[PDB]
């Protein structure tokens, strides 16, 4: 019934609904990617801050999709939920028909996909969503991170920001991640990535969530513990 | 100054607006204390003026036809 | 030709906001108040009917306070009518789950088809968003006691204590004050009436004007016990925080 | 708003003439057909010195003799590049030969087409678009190797030579100097590098183009992006000996 | 262009009009000029080809809808290609079930009843486009005028496209002349050229930009391009 | 003949726009061969664009 | 203004605008009558020659339905051929249920109920066509005439177009000079009289006539073309007449 | 109808008859039982003859369709759990499936995937589907080992469809083998089964039994 079009194209060439979508995202919260040569780190600030709010039971912003591949999301968050959903779907159906976990060029397009075909029915607005997509190629090494659009569109990076103030932390991230020598270690990269964040953050542990993942499917979380200690050696040295 | 170099880079420009990189040069001379606009302050100024007056098209919008 | 009588409820503003979802977060603060407190003891689930009424059969009536299973309860905001739809769509849900582990739903899953549910109508297929948000009080072995709340959006977020309708700033910064994590079930009762007497637009907090629930971990052989007390026990509790 | 439906009094579709904008904001794409191989290379525009070059892709395989090089938005072609896929191989299970390049063309075409209003059961999956050009080339039996432009508009022309995209005015205007029945896969490979470094915003470099042919023997193939830099450093001596 | 009516084919207009139908007449006006003329053996279509720069080859304009009958385009080429393949489809309809070469007269006449719907529901534009169609059959010689309003009547003699009256008034000149041609092929072809070089104002006339099309009581439907028309030119 | 829908102020705009062309070469008359090239010059027309997919 | 632009919404006074609309259409076409026979009825319409470039007696307006039943309309052209086949559907729909062809007055209602659907609801448009179509079966003679609203009445005698006036006329005239009833033979000839006068309106384009006749008496009940000689006859007798 | 293939050193050998029979009657004895799927599998033809060719032109395309797609190579076991499950979705309309997609990867090595109709699909190092199951079999396997130098195992499969083709009745015309390579299968080219019995009844000096 409904398929009345949404995508009126704009006389200067443009499409009003995809430039709005696009600003939704700005909106929202942020999250930063980083991939050393062993390791990748998303980490995202939490506005979860608010006395009298369990973070336990609430749901961080970083998912996981597979056991080798984890999203992370920023823009609507009612929105978020379909993307994992649909991704999780996927993830299923490719061992079932083809065997092997997803390779995390395909899972890519695959999201990439979901998003596109939204501005292609009239019945339907675009998600304003914008996702790190991260994970390690079956039975190998290899860092991926890859970033899709609103658009649909896709790339991997070195590092890659999105959210609000993305343009801070990218301009950071020119300076301070050169992209011939990636950080060397999983200690230097987590050092590399809690400093980027905490010039949007103002300070404070409790806030970040960082999550790691590894080769071999490593997904884990860094712990208040963890993350404090970290960022108090950020503090002296930088003292210093 | 081969007036074909400048012509080339620029994109399609009307002659109100190639009246203003002699007057953005001329200010960039001045900022960088010249007494001489050359060949240079001239390739600098084409590229902050076609950015910049490019960007934002008015209402970019128009139309009300149908 | 029709396409001028199109809302267009679905469309982004150049805000990149759902204007029409916005709308939706209003016609929630004009409906009656409802508190949520999270103890260790126990979940005391607690609101304000907004009718008042001098003949209304309070008895009778449940308005503010559902149960979906014999493990978790719901309390209301908004319009009553559209509730009632998404209120039975929970209720199967539970069900299905039932019928297909033998073990009853866990808290979390509920909660996030619920909101799946809402999102879905402002996705697409230019409906008009449900006016509604619900406090979510359940218990199972997993997590403990678990409190939810849910906005017209299709966005759940956890909660230690939480208020949604009339005053949500006024209700939210006297809880943020009194609440300590420690606190039994009868202390919790004692924070939910006070919270509640000190808002109220009516004069007088009255017995009938009170709707009051609890979810207990202390009825024994380790089996939780739902209760809605009656309008003549919500009575009894009134006189002993001296509200008359 | 305007309808998809509704007629300018001049006689024209508006949605048509917003289209063929979208055509040129996207990146520039040049394609030299000659009898000896064709050339397609496109400029990447790598927007940040974080993003990895070579995860971008415009230069797509569609079948082993049909290579195919896009403008404009790359979502609204991801479409109409696995349509064509398809098409390809469905016909080559049904005839067990090659498409012929002309006939891919037309069922790309025919989904351009539709954008409808998608009025009672009948389908038309898009409402709306299709804003991105084709370099579409191949070679077959049947007339040499060939070179097609798509349109949006459901309308397309076989070329000797076409620009398509930022610089497609002035890139255009040196074509049909340098074009010529004469050209040497060899010289048409460098020629095409020349007219893209005129229309290039930055210094011609291989972390910003990629080269690609199809010719007889081998059928697509794309080049490696270190013959590309080679290709790049031949051009500047020639240039200088001048 | 706007304010009073120029929606959905739905509405109707106080005037008696309908906008929609009358935008649609001015598409084909901007086209490339196309004359049709016949006598009783031979039915011939010229249309002019065009190019959109001169890399770019010429445009099919002359379209073979089978062994005894054809089209040629004037207008919108996305709007042809749907009709001339639901102009196919119909006429092997004819030789499978009845067996029949489907009659010229019958064939305008569905795609006049096809167009009618576009225009009644809601959405949907109007096809856009104008066709002369050509053919032969066991009732002589027809030639079809297709406007995008629906009517189709046949004529001897027309045109229609860009500057097409100084094509249409050389043919009523003529319209004693050509009629009575039977049985000469080239004398046909020749007379046609000498009916669409009056359009060409503004304009020159190349032999690879046109396109020629015979068909007749021995010859299928053949189209004549590149060498083959300029013997007659 | 070689015009048609030119009302009849127009075509006073074509046998003064022939007898210019005499000008600019110089001629002291205006031949059959000007009020021809006069008649492309004030139509009411110069095509809004050249066609794209008619 | 907004009940204007809308279709199938009533004015405030009670009036359905775009049926109102829809008659200028009817006033656009030319001139048809038809004439309703002791016998049977008769058919005719001035088909206008817009051009030298037209062949005669091959475009055709007068169009059978089954083969009992003479149609022919005025409004927009293609707009009428479309209902030339709705009645084509249900006539032929009958025959199969009921095996016989269908009476003329229930041609008329279903065909009727079709034209009715499009004020009814907003989104396809009102019909802009006003036919006349008639003929004998076992009841008689019937004659009709199909306005856009969706309303037919029988009819002595009924006509259309532009040049329905100078028509309206001569046809009491015509139920004055022999009020018991005229042969169809006769009816050939009085036709022809009646599309000669209604021509100085439309005097523009000079014309091309062509009647046919539906009657049990002549063509056992088979709608047929008049042709050939009688055709020859009625021509001279009107256009002698009328000058 | 003999198929057989078996796993050793170098890689595949596959090996085929060509007597196809249509009841007592002998159609045809040019029947090539192999389908090339593409220059890296080869897939065989046993069972009923329309549901096999028909259907593994139709794995051919989506060979050349994942192909394209990820630009990486179809694995060999993935090939096979295609081609399996779209014959189960039919499971009951006597279509008749036997055969062996046989590739060898640089990612698994030399495989053997055996896809059957009722959906049952094995790996394993020898399979040998057809009238000469048995037969095949047993010569087969006294002879068979893990390492062999490849010119021996192309003979060892000359003698295995020798074997079958002069006991069963069904088995007989012309025998084929072709050698997988990670490269791709080359065709090592077709001997007569009337030829090829006599070098061998002579020159090993078996079949003593057979008169001549």
């Amino acid at each position: 019934g409904y398929d009345r079009a949404l995508s009126i194209f704009s006389p200067d060439g443009h499409i009003f609904q995809v430039e709005y979508a696009l600003e939704a995202v700005k909106r929202g919260t942020c999250a930063v990617g980083v991939k050393g040569k062993n390791c990748v780190v998303l980490g995202c600030e939490r506005r979860s801050t608010l006395k009298l709010q369990d973070t336990r039971i609430t749901p961080s912003k970083v998912s996981k999709i597979d056991s080798h591949v984890v999203l992370s999301f920023s823009g609507l968050n009612a929105d978020s939920r379909i993307l994992i959903e649909k991704a999780r779907v996927e993830a299923q159906s490719h061992r079932l028909t083809l065997e092997d976990p997803v390779t995390v060029e395909y899972l890519t397009r695959y999201v990439a996909g979901v998003q596109q075909r939204y501005t292609q029915s009239g019945g339907v607005r675009p998600f304003g969503v914008s996702t790190l997509i991260a994970g390690f190629d079956p039975r190998d090494d290899e860092p991926k991170l890859y970033q899709t659009e609103p658009s649909g569109i896709y790339s991997s990076w070195s590092a890659q920001t999105i959210g609000r103030n993305s343009k801070t932390v990218r301009e950071f991230l020119e300076k301070n991640y050169d992209r011939k020598e990636p950080p060397a270690t999983v200690e230097e990269c987590v050092k590399l990535t809690v400093r980027s964040l905490l010039e949007v953050v103002q300070t404070g542990a409790k806030n970040i969530e960082i999550t790691v993942v590894k080769p071999d499917s490593d997904i884990v979380a860094l712990s208040s513990e963890e993350i404090n200690q970290y960022v108090t050696q950020i503090e002296q040295e930088k003292q210093e | 100054i081969r007036w074909e170099l400048i012509s080339r880079l620029c994109p399609n420009s009307t002659g109100a607006e190639l009246r203003s990189v002699c007057t953005e040069a001329g200010m960039f001379a001045i900022r960088a204390r010249r007494k001489v606009a050359t060949e240079k302050d001239f390739l600098k100024a084409v590229d902050k003026v076609i950015s910049g007056y490019k960007k934002f098209s008015s209402t970019s919008r128009y139309m009300q036809y149908n | 030709g029709s396409r001028r009588y199109d809302s267009r409820t679905t469309i982004f503003s150049p805000e990149g906001r759902l204007y029409q979802v916005e709308y939706a977060l209003e016609s929630i603060s004009h409906a009656g108040t409802a508190i949520g407190i999270m103890a260790s003891d126990g979940i005391v689930l607690a609101a304000e009917r907004k009718v008042t009424s001098t003949l209304l059969e309070q008895d009778t009536s449940t308005e503010k306070l559902y149960k979906l299973n014999d493990k978790i309860a719901v309390a209301v905001a908004g319009l009553t009518a559209d509730a009632e739809i998404l209120i039975n769509t929970a209720r199967i849900h539970a069900q299905n789950y039932l019928k297909t582990y033998n073990e009853d739903i866990p808290v979390e899953i509920l909660v996030r088809r619920l909101s799946d549910i809402k999102q879905g109508y402002t996705q697409h297929g230019g409906l008009r968003p449900f006016g509604v948000s619900f406090i979510y009080a359940g218990y199972d072995d997993r997590y403990g006691y678990q409190l939810y709340t849910s906005n017209p959006s299709g966005n759940y977020t956890g909660w230690k204590a939480i208020s949604v309708g009339a005053n949500t700033s006024a209700a939210q910064t006297l809880l943020q004050m009194d609440y300590k994590d420690d606190m039994k079930v009868d202390d919790a009762i004692e924070l939910a009436l006070k919270t509640l007497s000190k808002t109220t637009d009516s004069s007088a907090l009255t017995y009938d004007r009170l709707e009051f629930a609890t979810i207990r971990k202390g009825a024994n052989d380790g089996e939780v016990y739902q209760k809605i007390f009656k309008p003549q026990e919500i009575k009894d509790i009134l006189v002993k925080t001296g509200i008359t | 708003d305007r309808g998809v439906s509704t007629f300018s009094p001049e006689g024209r579709l508006f949605q048509v003439e917003y289209s063929l904008e979208a055509i040129k904001l996207g990146s520039t794409a040049i394609g030299i057909a000659t009898k000896e191989g064709v050339v397609l290379g496109v400029e990447k525009r790598a927007t940040s010195p974080l993003l990895e070059s070579d995860s971008i892709e415009k230069i797509v395989e569609i079948d082993r003799h049909i290579g195919c090089a896009m403008s404009g938005l790359t979502a609204d072609a991801r479409s109409m590049i696995e349509h064509a896929r398809t098409a390809a191989v469905t016909h080559n299970l049904y005839y067990d030969e090659d498409i012929n390049v002309e006939s891919l063309t037309q069922s790309v075409c025919d989904l351009a087409l539709r954008f409808g209003e998608g009025a009672s059961g009948e389908e038309r999956l898009m409402s709306r678009p299709f804003g991105v050009a084709l370099l579409i080339a191949g070679h077959d039996a049947d007339d040499g190797y060939q070179l097609f432009h798509a349109e949006p508009s459901g309308t397309f022309y076989r070329y000797n030579a076409k620009a398509i995209g930022s610089g497609s005015e002035g890139a255009q205007a040196e074509l049909l100097n340098e074009w010529h029945s004469s050209l040497t896969l060899k010289e048409a490979e460098l020629l095409v590098l020349k007219i893209l470094k005129q229309v290039m915003e930055e210094k011609l470099d291989e972390n910003n183009a990629q080269l690609s042919c199809i010719t007889k023997q081998d059928g697509f193939k794309i080049y490696d992006n270190e013959k590309t830099a080679e290709l790049i450093k031949e051009l500047k001596e020639k240039e200088a000996a001048e | 262009f706007r304010n009073n009516y120029d929606g959905d084919t739905v509405t109707f207009s106080p005037t008696g009009r309908l906008f929609q139908v009358e935008y649609a007449l001015e598409a084909i006006k901007q086209g490339s000029v196309t004359v049709g003329l016949r006598s009783n053996t031979h039915a011939v279509l010229v249309a002019l080809k065009r190019n959109a720069d001169e890399l770019s080859s010429y445009q099919k304009k002359i379209i073979k809808c089978d062994e005894h009958m054809g089209l040629s385009l004037a207008g919108l080429a996305p709007d042809a290609r749907v009709l001339s393949n639901y102009l196919r489809q119909q006429c092997n309809y004819s030789s499978l079930v009845f067996n029949r070469k489907l009659a010229v007269e019958r064939a305008g006449h569905l795609l006049c009843d096809k167009a009618q719907k576009n225009t009644q529901s809601y959405g949907g534009r109007p096809y856009g486009v104008g066709l002369l169609i050509i053919g032969y059959d066991k009732s002589g010689a027809h030639l079809l005028e297709f406007q995008p309003s629906g009517n189709v009547t046949e004529l001897y003699g027309t045109a229609i496209g860009a500057r097409s009256q100084g094509a249409k008034t050389y043919l009523e000149r003529t319209l004693d002349t050509f009629i009575k041609i039977d049985g000469n092929p080239d004398e046909l072809i020749k007379a046609g050229v000498e009916a669409i070089s009056q359009s060409l104002r503004d304009e020159s006339l190349t032999v690879d930009n046109l396109s020629i099309a015979i068909v007749g009581k021995d010859t299928p439907f053949t189209i004549y391009d590149g060498e083959a028309v300029a013997k007659y030119i | 003949r070689s015009t048609d829908e030119f009302n009849g102020a127009q075509l006073k705009a074509v046998t003064v726009e022939a007898g210019m062309i005499a000008l600019r070469n110089g001629q002291s008359s205006v031949k059959h061969e000007d009020f021809v090239e006069g008649i492309s010059e004030v139509q009411a027309r110069k095509s809004k664009s050249v066609s794209f997919y008619a | 203004t907004g009940y204007d632009l809308s279709n199938s919404v009533f004015s405030p006074d009670g009036r359905n605008f775009q049926v109102e609309y829809a008659v200028k259409a009817v006033e656009n076409g030319t001139t048809s009558i038809g004439i309703k026979c002791n016998d049977g009825v008769v058919f005719a319409v001035e088909k206008l020659i817009t051009s030298k470039l037209l062949v005669p007696q091959k475009n055709v307006k007068i169009q059978v339905v089954d083969r009992h039943i003479g149609c022919v309309y005025s409004g927009l052209i293609p707009d009428g051929r479309h209902l030339v086949n709705r009645g084509r559907e249900e006539a032929a729909s009958f025959k199969k249920l009921y095996k016989t062809p269908i009476p003329i007055p229930a041609f008329a209602d279903r065909l009727g109920q079709y034209v009715q659907a499009h004020t009814l609801y907003n989104s396809v448009r009102p019909f802009g066509v006003s036919t006349i179509f008639g003929g004998v079966d076992k009841n008689g003679a019937h004659l009709y005439m199909l306005e856009p609203s969706g309303s037919y009445w029988g009819y002595k005698g009924a006509a259309t177009g532009k040049g329905r006036q100078s028509a309206k006329a001569e046809l009491e005239k015509l139920v004055d000079h022999h009020p018991e009833g005229l042969s169809a033979r006769e009816a050939v000839k009085q036709a022809a009289k009646i599309i000669y006068l209604a021509h100085e309106d439309n005097k523009e384009k000079d014309f091309e006539l062509e009647i046919s006749w539906c009657s049990l008496s002549e063509t056992n009940g088979l709608h047929k073309f008049v042709k050939g000689d009688l055709l020859q006859e009625a021509i001279d007798f009107a256009q002698k007449e009328i000058n | 109808t003999t198929t057989l293939a078996f796993r050793f050193q170098g890689g595949i050998i596959v090996a085929v008859d060509s007597r196809a029979t249509a009841g007592n009657w002998v159609a045809s004895q040019t029947v090539k039982k192999v389908i090339e799927i593409n220059p890296f599998l080869l897939g065989t033809m046993a069972g009923g003859a329309a549901d096999c060719q028909f259907w593994e032109t139709w794995l051919g395309s989506q060979c050349r369709l994942h192909e394209l797609r990820e630009k990486e190579r179809i694995s060999v076991a993935a090939a096979s759990k295609i081609l399996s499950n779209l014959v189960y979705q039919y499971k009951g309309a006597g279509l008749s499936m036997g055969t062996m997609i046989c590739g060898y990867t640089r990612k698994e090595g030399p495989t053997i995937y055996y896809v059957d109709s009722d959906g049952t699909r094995l790996k394993g190092d020898i399979f040998c589907v057809g009238s000469g199951q048995t037969f095949a079999y047993g010569v087969l396997d006294s002879n068979y080992k893990w390492d062999l130098s490849v010119e021996d195992a192309l003979y060892l499969g000359k003698r295995s469809i020798l074997a079958a083709a002069h006991r069963d009745a069904y088995s007989g015309g012309s025998v084929n083998l072709y050698h997988v390579t990670e490269d791709g299968w080359i065709y090592h080219g077709n001997h007569d089964v009337g030829e090829l019995f006599w070098k061998v009844k002579e020159e090993e000096g078996s079949f003593n039994n057979v008169i001549g």
